């Protein structure tokens, strides 16, 4: 008949979603009376809508996010010494074609993290690639893949997102003669995309960390050359907030 | 035949019976230790734990 | 507006031809009030014919065959050693199912690589892929292969395809090493897929093509035990064709 | 012999046509050596092909229609009331999916049952099953069961069939015994089975139809929770084709 | 494409042998030239066969017969008394034609019900029906059915079977009273069908078993009219054959 030939038809090119709707379209096209025009625009957008979910869905899934959160789950008022509006502001993603970078600094416990991810989450959501890392732990898979010899593969992984959100910074140091190769990764996203930094030691703690002064002083000059940082100033949200705010 | 209905009374027959009736080993209605439990305070805010999914609105606005 | 966006989600979703033939299709659906499903059915089943037919050029452009040949071009009063109803049955591709190879053998001009062409390009149209080499030009390969150490990319390469069409096999002599070459391919696809295979000598004087009488009447033994036989004789009808214009 | 037990095994089978087609299709095999699968491809085809025919004949008749009638017949252009994109997505069948009933509502000669019955006709062809009654006939028929006792044999043989056509409704008028089977055959066929109903009577008249206003309030509620209306207004056909006789 | 097409026609036409088989039918045929019509005449024969055994396979299902034997595992030499040629005459069926009642009669374990469900399976190798009772059982059944007062459909079922293999006359007596329903199916299958008959109580000891002198002799006047009776003489096969031979 039709109906299966236009099932299999809709398989065949990837259309599910168009194969399980298109009869109820039909028919509400023909109670509207609606121009075949518009009804194919309406298969045509709901398929569209669909793989961009899926699509956002993957990217979610491959931006290695240890969990998921948002901007709606985060409390202003506790942390009010950074204004709100120019977080807002950023949610905007203007950030991403400037090529500026993003750096949250504070005690642990303050929400950096959160705002990261919950700026990443934004980031992916409007198709953005994002990739998330931990700086000493991205330091590590460039030195294993150097000693493997397939160095650039790795750095090509880490430099094309379009969000990188290297998290802890300071939790961790590696070998100093590893910092080259965050010193490539910063370098090479340098003036091409934004990079999303979050760490709880100010910047002159950088040479101690890497163990280099220059090195340090280098990454620091690209990497806040085109950035908006935020500094967080306050306590460790989950134990002091509760403790003083219960009383 | 509603899964409230049977979660109100699982928490009525808890209260009742199930934490009222001593232990066969303590040999102490369990309130009564609970009211000697000390355990940490908990956190103002509950973790939110509610699925989060990205959508996108069509032309018209559904 | 509704037109470009039709356009832009006909494009993301891989649907070049609705892209063009959409508001045609409106119009006529216009001028005859056809039924929104049936609308959509030309539109699917327009689709699908013509990615047939892009697949389908693809799959002869892969197979490297010299010139597109079809039975219905094959004159059979011409050539009345074999008959329509065996060389049909053959175009049916049962021995794909069963792995019987197919050998040609004839004087010069008789048409045995045209039937193989033939064979190859409905194997093509019917799904499955097909890849013609020159005996002496799979040997060229395949020693160039052997001493660059990638034989057996070149093997996998020559093994894939579900039917292999060696042309030009017996008028050129080999050696030892072309011996084994093609007695490697021969086992590699030996009641593993069909081989189609055209000749001019006699299985016998394979021992003098190879130089070596053991390896040849292994190749022969093996190949024989599925296999199937045409021996044609005739006019060349290249000669017939120049005789024709002459007059 | 040969052809005489081929005829026997052919009748034995239950292979009516091939009995006969066998020998010509053998001949014209012969005159052009056609292969042995596409011969009996052939003779399949064909066999398969009358088996539909015969098929289709015997569900038209027993589906009682007083004549076969199809959309192909039916003149759009001279009923301007409806549009033919609704028509023919409703001769698309999806109701029956979708368990929708259809009444059709207009003066007499409007065409309410002309459409009806090329719907049955449409239905048969998709292998449905389709029976077409009058109201009239289908209130005695269900009186006289009722006196027999048989009342349940004769609504199973009318709920059974995947359409129902309940034709010459309004025009007589109905006692409240007539109303409860009427009820009664709505209300076995709702949500379960589509009817196809044709009337010239508003749906309040039903009222003074079946002289129960209650249950002609309840029959209505109920037909209407799946309903799909089509009020067709414009002059008699009957008379416009005398005129043009006239003429 | 056709294969799979040849395959659903095949099965739509309840020819599932004929599915399994046409590749390679065609190929052999193709192999040795065969004509279309003897090709076809091997595909409908193949059929035939294997639909026969089938139906022998249903009628040996409903045959009720306790278990399956034949006149293969029959020893003529510990049965010398009765002629072996006239045994292997009856394997011909030409009683049936005749409608001639076959008889045994013997000691127990005499091998009587062997060599009669022996010939009732050569019956129904030949698509002759056949039905295995025992005479109490018979009459058990009938008159159970006459209670419920549906006998007439038992009765035909009992007289329909053109061979009956009566079994078991004299194990059991059951109320006198039941013996017309005996007659009935003696009588009606009277000149009508053959019976096969087998028990160990001589032909005077009716009048007791079925507790009516007139009634039995009547009944051995129609049964015994067009017969052959074979008597045998010796002694329990299982016991006695083997302890005498074992010496
Ligand atoms: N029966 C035929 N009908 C039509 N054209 C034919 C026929 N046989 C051969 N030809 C023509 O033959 C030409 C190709 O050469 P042909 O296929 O005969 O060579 P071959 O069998 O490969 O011989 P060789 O031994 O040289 O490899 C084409 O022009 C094709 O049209
Ligand atoms: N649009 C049409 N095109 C062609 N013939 C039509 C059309 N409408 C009605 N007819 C003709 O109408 C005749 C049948 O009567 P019609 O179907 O109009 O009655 P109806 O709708 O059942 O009316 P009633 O209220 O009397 O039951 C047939 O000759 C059919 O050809
Ligand atoms: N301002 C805030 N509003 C809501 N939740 C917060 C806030 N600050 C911290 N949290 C909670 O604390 C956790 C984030 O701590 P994080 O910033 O990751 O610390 P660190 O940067 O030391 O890893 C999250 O679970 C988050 O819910
Ligand atoms: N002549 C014989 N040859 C082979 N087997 C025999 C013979 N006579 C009896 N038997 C065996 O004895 C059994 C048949 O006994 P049967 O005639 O049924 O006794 P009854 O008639 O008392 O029921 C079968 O299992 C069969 O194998
Ligand atoms: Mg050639
Ligand atoms: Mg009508």
């Amino acid at each position: 008949n039709m109906k299966e030939r236009i099932h299999e038809y809709c398989h065949r090119l990837h259309l599910p979603v168009m194969a399980e709707r298109w009869s109820a379209m039909a028919e509400y096209a023909s109670t509207h009376n609606i121009s075949y025009s518009e009804f194919l625009f309406r298969l045509l957008e709901a398929e569209i809508v669909e793989k961009q979910a899926r699509s956002i869905q993957t990217l979610i899934k491959l931006s290695k996010l240890p969990y998921r959160k948002t901007i709606d789950t985060f409390d202003f008022t506790a942390q009010p010494s950074v204004d709100e509006r120019r977080i807002r502001e950023l949610l905007t993603l203007s950030f991403i074609d400037r090529k500026e970078n993003i750096l949250f600094l504070g005690p642990p416990g303050i929400g950096k993290t959160h705002l990261a991810i919950s700026i990443g989450m934004e980031a992916i959501a409007r198709g953005y690639k994002t990739y998330f890392i931990t700086a000493h732990d991205l330091v590590n898979q460039l030195r294993r893949a150097d000693q493997e010899g397939k160095l650039e593969k790795k750095l090509r992984v880490f430099v094309k997102p379009t969000v990188l959100i290297i998290d802890q910074m300071g939790y961790l140091k590696l070998d100093p003669n590893s910092a080259h190769y965050l010193f490539q990764v910063i370098a090479r996203r340098y003036e091409h995309a934004p990079i999303i930094l979050t760490s709880n030691k100010s910047f002159g703690e950088w040479g101690e960390i890497v163990g280099d002064s220059v090195l340090a002083t280098a990454m620091l000059d690209r990497l806040l050359h085109h950035s908006i940082i935020f500094n967080l100033k306050g306590e460790s949200y989950r134990l002091r907030e509760k403790r003083l705010q219960e009383e | 035949e509603s899964i409230e209905e049977l979660n109100f009374l699982l928490h009525r027959w808890l209260d009742q019976v199930a934490n009222r009736k001593p232990n066969a080993t303590t040999g102490i209605s369990p309130q009564e230790r609970w009211a000697e439990e000390s355990l940490k305070p908990l956190p103002l805010k509950d973790y939110d734990t509610s699925y989060l999914s990205y959508r996108k609105v069509h032309w018209d606005g559904s």
